[PDB]
């Protein structure tokens, strides 16, 4: 094997040279501690390293070695519910092997427990003919999610013999007859970060998530295999959003990339999920997840590692034929890395520094998210959700990583401060939002429901714009110009801000609600406005309204705590606004 | 010492020079044919950056640059009380003298200090006394009000062997220290860098009102003895008679008054009015218990810098004795103002709105310098330096 | 010459110099650089090709000449002395002793820089700090491990507010005092001696490490401080087994004195002029706090920092309040209006309170009346606002009271003055007070099971 | 000629080496590593670079493995009197799942400066049907008269409105309207459609529709 020789180390970055026989994105063991490093540039003898270790102690002439391999992921049984960093080592492991509750480095682990026995449940007849993506069996890996054993890409040919077991991921279960000589399948493939994993075909993701969030589903709703970013200022609560999706959404599979941030919340994702369990089911969050995690203060350029590491994650399990949902918090920390070698490698920095390339590594990401016709014969489909938070400096989305995201999502979720700030959460502004699918979804919700629901949210919208245009009406003439129309809209306008957009994510009812809810909570908040409006065309006074209502707006302003169970009482309060601006009329 | 350095680029007060290599960063040097006056202060190869406190018009590369291997400083002894100085602290009046001009010329070397003018020190420490620095070996009444204490320097440690009353120059030789290197003669006069802090034993709480007979001041928002108190303003609002009126009636010992990039005549005003306010208790002038530093807007603009560093150490070295001292600085924009101009032609990286980034920990610093202290020395004096600084935010 | 002495300084700038014929250097190894008066100065390689070394001097270049001055590579980082004997010492900026005090052998010497606690590993930060202060306590709980900085002004009295806490802090259980580790950076002495008078009256003094950076000392020098005093925060927490506290002040000198050390090395800036790396350089002090499982001490961080020119959107406070987990932000407004502390609730934070707060840990009405005390108030100032503009004839009667009880939750909840320790109970009760002056029906956050229990 | 040197690729704008002969706003191809074809057109040209836009846009495209043809023309729209009563997208392709229009001619979309010598002025009635622009605001054959609206307000119903009664009383049958829609909505797009193929104003129309959701950079087309 070639010995490398380092010349240069500056921070993250290390060079070498006498690397002649070593290829961009091979994995090395870098300085006598044998760090672990990717090549990222090739000049000649001279290798550019990205380093995803702490790299003081180190200088030139010590050794590198290159392992001829890309960055790469393990993908088999002992991947759900596990806690990696950056490039899948998995920490608790991390934390046994060292014996230590600090992060050392120079640390070779492989990701998966490679000595666990797993039951594969053999499906596929001997002599049947495989390629990429068939499906030859399945390992039960938790109560949740089955795993499917696929053929791997560059495979193809007869199946000689396979059977039931129990075997470990090291085990050959299968032997493939292909043009090439007879191959040996195990229940594990390896697959390099860095290439999207191939797809038969790409499609329009037009099923909605039901993220269990009213504002995001009923005004900018997400599609399944769509691509949302949530920029925000800080505290404004892009994190909570991406926990709450991560716990609630409809979707098989979550991946929540910690990229840069706190510590403690992935301490506390990894510890609040096994607790999290449906009681008919038995069934905990943690047995559809992956975590991956690194922190701020963990090496910077294993940010990026992370968001490869967990897309590609992302990819096997739609590639299994799940829907899977990606959370990336925060794509500005892998912007920032980006940064950060651009400047160690002296390159011409673009706006705000970030290296010019900055916007097609974003789209590249992006294009990987999406709903699928994924590889085999079955053509079966699959879908990767991306969601994206991003940390604009001062919360000015002018800036290159939000505007460069924004070019390529087709949902963004604007956080407003000032709404964090009177503890309106989600801080969503609706005015500046948007979603691009929410056309289709109307149509979709219409058809699933049966109910005209594309109609209500275009009347729910169409309030809040009014609001914004007579709030500046009462700014310029004053509150007491409004006619008993106008402060009506007020009123109905501030029951969808309070009672509807207006979400606790701490509180146990609050925190989630179901499709079938929020049609019926947004049914009477509409229908109390529209026969409210009834009444005044009849003669009735607003205040005489107001006073005559305080009861059943009590009912509205609290349907939110209704259980799942008991949604009959949130429709039952439509037949007593009814009655209730009956008897106002009559008199 | 024999190396003579080659000038390579000359940009207004920015002056860079080439074989360099053996002299230090913050030297003072000797600049082209006219050896003008500037401070080394970087240095790449052997190719010296020099930020010049004179005027460069005329100079070009290829001339010689001579360094003089000492760092910028202040000569402190009997002598300085009622000067006007520049902000390189050569005196104003020896400089018309000297170059039978009304205008400055430059180029011209000049001791701070009168080193011929024959004074009277009064020995007051016996024979075989231990001594460090900042005890009082004796004092020169410079004023009939101001007792100038001759101190032993920062650096000596040693035991009296020889000391004398008489009447001296501030070059003779007035004390001998045994020391643990050799034998060390004192004089009255001891040179300190303006860029470095006097040391003290430690600071103090500055809690004492200072009566600058200002009533909306010393009621609403008075300063202490030691404390600092900043004066922006936009131009006309009245900063300047701030000053001149906290100079004129503040009740401390001493006042370093400091025109940094301001109006010729307004220090003509100074050394017109002051000798002419006569205290009625000690029938003492304004005049002698002040010192002046000028280096007005249009004179050179490192200089400007220069001038703040002079009198803050003027100021320290006072201190230093037990006094009160007060200095004024009208106005530190025209000090940071020079900073920014430097950092353009020296091509720096921004700070805050073109300034360097090194503009706030230079204010800090000095800002630092003021301060009611205890004094180094064995009876453990007390001192303090109140700043009032202008500020001229566009 | 025990270390060689390398002669080939060919480089001085600012802070930075360069050294060639160099061998064997490692990036950000320690340096000393002596020089012909003797003189010892203190530095760190910042980057090593080849024969060459960029290195960063702590105490500055001034004087530093070719020939006169020699530079030895220690083969080692910076490293802090760490002991027990340090608590109750006071330090300068580089971790040397500065009080006068008996001489200090080390237990043993650690990087400067630490490690990273391994997240799962962690424990997650949730024992309820009373500190006293009604805002903080009732609104942005602290609790033990958390980091939570106060954001403030130049003039404004962050000081007094972080020496109430340090004074008043306590968990409700049965555990040790805090043990209080003082990082001072870049302050005034007066702000320093506010410190040290306090510590010093209420003898927390003797449970405190100090490290003193003032505004004379080089700006450099600033770097490493934070860094030792975390230092010794993490090995009395996690080796000796207490709760430490703690208080850094002042942020924004740390970051201008890096923005000082990106300039002159030409790195791209960020905003302002700062580095690109300013979050990831500041994370590595704000992550260095919490609780880890099985080990009984802790870290609590209180940084300080003032917003220049007030403005929250600086990336000094915008990249802060990133990575910290939320921030106590106190106003010129408020402190004008005779507000002690001067604490607007409105945009402070604490990321930390759900899990530290309710039934068992301090009663069950915390979260709900924290929720609608804010809301209230945000209406009420919002009801001032117009007020401001338009006359009090123009708001409505339910605004008319809403702008009353802003005024009085300013005037008696927030403002309690800087040596006022309120139990948590007090502080709920008084909460219950404010509510009460607004209609029942208002009170659309709290639930009725809330409201008919504690409701007068 | 195909060239494989692709420099950046930085938002629409993609950076092209080692080139040579091309000329400022020629027409250029893109084939992707998927095999599919991206026109964009020369910004910049300086020594052996070129600098392009692409109306597509550059995501999904890897340039290492893309290459670039330079086409020796301007960006043209083949053009032919069977554009009556045809859909196109922003960048002139059909949308209304009719044949391929066969061109008279190919036409640089810029246009040409008329000569001021060569002008008419604008002379004759118009009709729009809407009182308050004929009576009082009259549009004259050759004039250029906008619409200042705001979000909200119904501007897309006056624009169909116009588009469907606009008229001239002197002549028959040789009244024509283009109709270029630039970033609008499904929705949007939806009700322009289908007021055009109700009433039968598509038999007289040539539609250009350019919709959020289509990249952005097809809107410079688009009017052209
Ligand atoms: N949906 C919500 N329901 C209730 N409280 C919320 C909600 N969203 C945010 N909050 C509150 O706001 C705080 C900050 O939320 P968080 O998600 O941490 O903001 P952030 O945008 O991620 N800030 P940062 O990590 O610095 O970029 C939370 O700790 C809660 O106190
Ligand atoms: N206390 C005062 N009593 C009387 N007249 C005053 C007073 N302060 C200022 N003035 C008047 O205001 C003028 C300007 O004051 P001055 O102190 O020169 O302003 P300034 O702030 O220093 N402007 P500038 O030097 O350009 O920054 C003086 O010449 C007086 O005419
Ligand atoms: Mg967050
Ligand atoms: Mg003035």
């Amino acid at each position: 094997m070639q010995i490398g020789k380092i010349i240069k180390v500056s921070g993250p970055l290390v060079m070498a040279e006498n690397m002649s026989e070593a290829s961009i994105q091979d994995m090395c063991l870098v300085g006598d501690l044998g760090v672990i490093g990717e090549i990222i540039e090739m000049r000649q003898d001279v290798a550019s390293i990205q380093v995803y270790e702490e790299t003081s102690g180190i200088g030139p002439g010590e050794p590198v070695r290159s392992t001829g391999e890309a960055l790469s992921v393990e993908l088999g049984p002992g991947i759900i519910s596990q806690m990696f960093d950056g490039i899948q080592r998995p920490l608790d492991t991390f934390m046994e092997v060292t014996q230590s509750n600090f992060l050392g480095r120079g640390v070779q682990l492989p990701a998966l427990d490679h000595e666990k026995q797993w039951w594969f449940e053999a499906t596929i007849e001997e002599g049947t003919e495989v390629s990429a993506g068939d499906i030859i069996g399945y390992v039960d890996e938790t109560k949740i999610i089955q795993h499917k054993i696929m053929v791997p890409n560059g495979i193809k040919g007869t199946v000689q013999k396979i059977e039931s077991g129990s075997f470990t991921i090291d085990d050959p279960i299968c032997v493939i007859e292909t043009e090439q000589g007879l191959k040996e399948l195990t229940m594990m493939q390896k697959w390099p970060v860095r290439r999207g994993r191939p797809i038969k075909q790409k499609l329009n993701p037009d099923v909605p998530m039901i993220t269990g969030q009213r504002v995001i589903d009923t005004f900018f709703p997400v599609t399944k295999g769509g691509a949302a970013a949530v920029p925000g200022p800080f505290g404004a609560g892009k994190t909570v959003v991406q926990h709450q999706i991560a716990k609630w959404s409809d979707v098989d599979l979550v991946v929540y990339v910690g990229c840069g941030e706190r510590g403690n919340e992935m301490t506390d994702v990894v510890n609040e999920f096994p607790e999290l369990i449906d009681p008919n089911t038995g069934e905990s969050l943690m047995e559809r997840t992956v975590l991956i995690a690194n922190t701020s203060n963990m090496p910077v350029a294993a940010r990026e590692a992370s968001i490869y590491t967990g897309i590609t994650i992302a990819e096997y399990f739609r590639d299994m034929g799940y829907d899977v949902a990606i959370m990336a918090d925060s794509t500005s920390r892998w912007a920032e890395a980006l940064r950060e070698m651009s400047g160690r490698l002296e390159e011409m920095p673009g706006d705000e520094g970030y290296p010019a390339y900055l916007g097609s590594r974003l789209a590249e990401y992006y294009e990987r998210s999406g709903r699928v016709i994924a590889l085999g014969s079955d053509q079966r489909e699959g879908s990767i959700t991306a969601i994206s938070a991003v940390s604009p400096s001062g919360g000015d989305i002018s800036e290159p990583v939000t505007q460069n995201t924004l070019r390529v999502v087709k949902v963004f979720w604007g956080l407003d401060s000032s709404l964090a700030q009177k503890r309106h959460f989600p801080s969503i502004n609706w005015i500046q939002s948007y979603s691009l699918y929410s056309t289709e979804v109307g149509r979709y919700m219409d058809q699933i429901l049966q109910q005209d629901w594309s109609d209500m949210v275009t009347e729910g919208m169409r309030i809040l714009q009014e609001e914004e245009q007579l709030n500046e009406i009462v700014r310029l003439v004053g509150i007491d110009s409004l006619s008993d129309n106008d402060r009506l809209t007020l009123e109905v306008a501030k029951s969808i801000r309070e009672d509807y957009l207006q979400q606790n994510a701490f509180d146990d009812v609050d925190t989630f609600t179901s499709r079938e809810k929020q049609f019926n909570m947004l049914k009477v908040i509409l229908t109390f406005g529209k026969e409210a409006r009834k009444a005044l065309s009849l003669g009735a006074y607003f205040n005489e309204i107001m006073e005559g209502t305080v009861a059943v707006r009590e009912r509205i302003s609290r349907s939110k705590y209704i259980p799942e169970e008991e949604l009959a009482k949130i429709s039952s309060i439509n037949e007593e606004i009814k009655e209730t601006i009956q008897l106002i009329v009559s008199e | 010492g024999m190396q003579i350095g080659k000038i390579i680029k000359v940009s207004g007060p920015l002056v860079m020079a080439e074989n360099m290599s053996e002299a230090s960063i913050q030297d003072m040097c000797l600049v082209g044919d006219l050896g003008v006056i500037g401070e080394i202060i970087e240095m790449r190869q052997d190719v010296a950056s020099i930020q010049v406190y004179e005027e460069t018009s005329g100079i070009g590369p290829g001339e010689p640059v001579r360094s003089t291997g000492e760092a910028l400083s202040v000569e402190l002894g009997p002598g300085i009380i009622s000067q006007m100085f520049d902000g390189i602290q050569r005196p104003l009046d020896t400089f018309m003298e000297v170059t039978q001009s009304n205008f400055l010329g430059r180029g011209v070397q000049l001791p701070a200090l009168d080193h011929e003018k024959q004074w009277w020190f009064e020995a007051t420490i016996e024979e075989g006394t231990e001594v460090s620095a900042g005890d009082i070996i004796g004092y020169v009444d410079e004023t009939k009000i101001i007792q100038h204490k001759i101190m032993v320097p920062n650096g000596i440690k040693g035991t009296v062997q020889k000391i004398e009353s008489g009447s001296f120059t501030i070059d003779d030789p007035i004390c001998v220290i045994e020391t643990e290197q050799g034998l060390k003669e004192l004089t009255m006069m001891q040179k300190w860098p303006v860029r470095r802090g006097r040391p003290i034993k430690q600071k103090l709480n500055p809690d004492v009102p200072m009566i600058t007979g200002q009533r909306v001041i010393d009621t609403f928002f008075p300063v202490t003895k030691g404390g600092a108190a900043a004066v922006p303003g936009p131009f006309g609002a009245g900063k300047t008679v701030v000053q001149h009126q906290i100079a004129k009636w503040s009740d401390v010992d001493l006042v370093v008054y400091v025109g940094c990039g301001e109006r010729g005549n307004e220090m003509t005003d100074v050394v017109n009015e002051f000798p002419e306010l006569i205290d009625p208790n000690t029938g003492e002038s304004l005049m002698e218990r002040t010192v002046l530093i000028a280096n007005t807007s249009n004179m050179p603009v490192a200089a400007r810098e220069a001038s703040i560093y002079t009198g803050i150490t003027i100021a320290e070295y006072f201190r230093d004795m037990g006094y009160d001292v007060a200095i004024m600085a009208d106005s530190t924009s025209r000090w940071a103002e020079a900073l920014r101009e430097m950092s353009g032609r020296l091509e720096e990286m921004p700070g805050d709105e073109g300034y360097p980034a090194y503009l706030g920990s230079r204010l800090a610093e000095y800002y630092e310098r003021s301060g009611r202290v205890i004094a180094l020395g064995s009876d453990q004096r007390e001192g303090s330096i109140t700043a009032i600084s202008a500020v001229s935010p566009s | 010459g025990m270390i060689k002495e390398y002669r080939t300084i060919k480089e001085v700038v600012g802070p930075l110099m360069a050294v060639e014929k160099v061998s064997g250097v490692k990036y950000e190894e320690l340096i000393e650089v002596r020089m012909q008066n003797g003189e010892i100065r203190r530095g760190q390689v910042l980057e090593v090709q080849e024969d060459k070394a960029m290195v960063q001097i702590f105490e500055g270049t001034s004087g530093i000449n070719y020939k006169n001055s020699s530079v030895r590579f220690l083969g080692h980082p910076l490293q802090l002395g760490v002991s027990e004997d340090m608590i109750g010492r006071v330090f300068d900026g580089l971790g040397r002793p500065k009080d006068n005090g008996p001489e200090i052998l080390p237990e043993k010497y650690l990087d400067i820089n630490g490690e990273v606690i391994n997240p799962i590993a962690r424990d997650y930060p949730d024992e309820f700090i009373q500190t006293g202060i009604s805002a903080i306590d009732h609104l942005n709980t602290l609790v033990r491990g958390q980091k939570l900085p106060v954001f403030s002004g130049s003039g404004l009295p962050h000081k007094e507010l972080a020496a109430q806490i340090a004074r008043q802090a306590t968990v409700l259980d049965s555990s040790d005092d805090f043990a209080v580790v003082f990082a001072a950076i870049g302050i005034t002495f007066e702000e320093a001696e506010f410190f040290m008078e306090d510590f010093r009256q209420t003898g927390a003094i003797d449970r405190s490490v100090m490290f003193m950076n003032l505004a004379n000392d080089p700006a450099i020098e600033r770097i490493a401080t934070p860094r030792m005093a975390l230092t010794a925060a993490e090995y009395l927490a996690y080796e000796k087994g207490m709760h430490v506290l703690v208080i850094m002040t002042d942020m924004t000198n740390y970051a201008e004195a890096l923005r000082e050390i990106s300039a002159a090395r030409r790195e791209v800036p960020g905003r302002r002029g700062y580095p690109g790396y300013l979050y990831t350089n500041l994370a590595t002090l704000f992550e260095r706090a919490g609780r880890i499982r099985g080990l009984k001490g802790s870290v609590t961080q209180i940084p300080i920092l003032t917003m220049p020119e007030d403005d929250k959107t600086h990336p000094i406070p915008d990249l802060t309040g990133y990575i910290t987990e939320g921030q106590i932000i106190l106003t010129r407004e408020l402190y004008k209006s005779g507000i002690q502390p001067p604490i607007d609730v409105l945009p402070s934070l604490s990321r930390l309170k759900d899990k530290g707060t309710g039934a068992g840990k301090t009663r069950e009405d915390h979260a709900a009346t924290m929720n609608q005390l804010f809301a209230a108030y945000a209406q009420g100032k919002q009801a001032k606002e117009l007020a401001v503009v338009l006359g009090e004839s123009a708001l409505s009667d339910i605004d008319k009271i809403y702008a009353k009880f802003a005024e009085r939750f300013e005037n008696e909840y927030v403002n309690q003055g800087f040596y006022t320790n309120r139990t948590i109970t007090e502080t709920l009760d008084l909460g219950w007070e404010l509510l009460a002056m607004l209609p029942r029906t208002e009170l659309k956050r709290i639930k009725d099971d809330l409201l008919d229990k504690y409701l007068p």
